[PDB]
């Protein structure tokens, strides 16, 4: 059947983008600004070692278990002329979580045992450079239920609700565990268990609520 | 414009 592909490009500069293209136009694959549930690929800037910076297209290209690769990918085939394997060009890791965690290759291929699965998760409050509804689609692709409002988490003993916050995009989220027993963590719980693809424990994350 | 990067 046919080949699918239409791929985003994260952290390049304006004439980086322009070898995208060519290599696009060269080859017939679709290039666009913005990440969808279409993407299939992430071109990210990295270094020789293939570790990028964290970007929204990076978490969510990890998210949605696509391919995750260096621009040097775009590079070096232009020069072969021809479109190389990915595998050899896959992002590595990090300046964050670790330059060599393999997050990318690991989510790709965990589609049937996703990092979140069994999960509720609110993301509450203020968010910065991060619309909420992009964290919220962030967690679904991991495999995670939303809920939108504290009072609809629900029900019994194995759960699992989490409320996350970002704090300094605010008081009020100190008084969250007087109303709701579900932990209440960092948005760097979310982000850090992404781009591992690892679900982190919540230990290092909690914030501590008033009694 | 320029996309944010998450340290």
């Amino acid at each position: 059947v046919n080949k699918r592909m239409s791929m985003v490009v994260s952290g390049l500069t304006p004439e980086e983008f322009m070898l995208v293209y060519k290599f696009a136009r060269k080859h017939h694959i679709t290039l666009t600004n913005l990440i969808t549930e279409e993407t299939t690929h992430v071109v990210m800037k990295t270094d020789a070692e293939f570790v990028c910076e964290r970007t929204l297209k990076y978490f969510l290209g990890i998210a949605g278990g696509k391919w995750v690769v260096s621009y040097f990918w775009v590079t070096q085939s232009i020069k072969e002329r021809k479109m190389l394997n990915e595998h050899d060009f896959e992002v590595r890791g990090d300046v964050v979580n670790g330059r060599n965690h393999q997050g990318p290759k690991r989510a790709r291929e965990s589609q049937d045992r996703k990092i979140f699965r069994g999960l509720e998760i609110c993301c509450y409050g203020p968010f910065t450079n991060m619309p909420t509804d992009q964290l919220e689609w962030m967690v679904q692709l991991c495999g995670a239920s939303v809920v939108k409002e504290l009072s609809s988490f629900t029900l019994g003993t194995g759960v699992h609700p989490i409320v996350v916050v970002q704090p300094d995009a605010w008081n009020g989220f100190h008084a969250i565990g007087q109303m709701c027993e579900a932990p209440v963590v960092t948005r760097e719980w979310v982000l850090d268990s992404v781009a591992l693809y690892q679900c982190q424990e919540l230990d290092t994350y909690l914030i501590p609520q008033i009694p | 414009a320029c996309s944010p990067q998450f340290g």
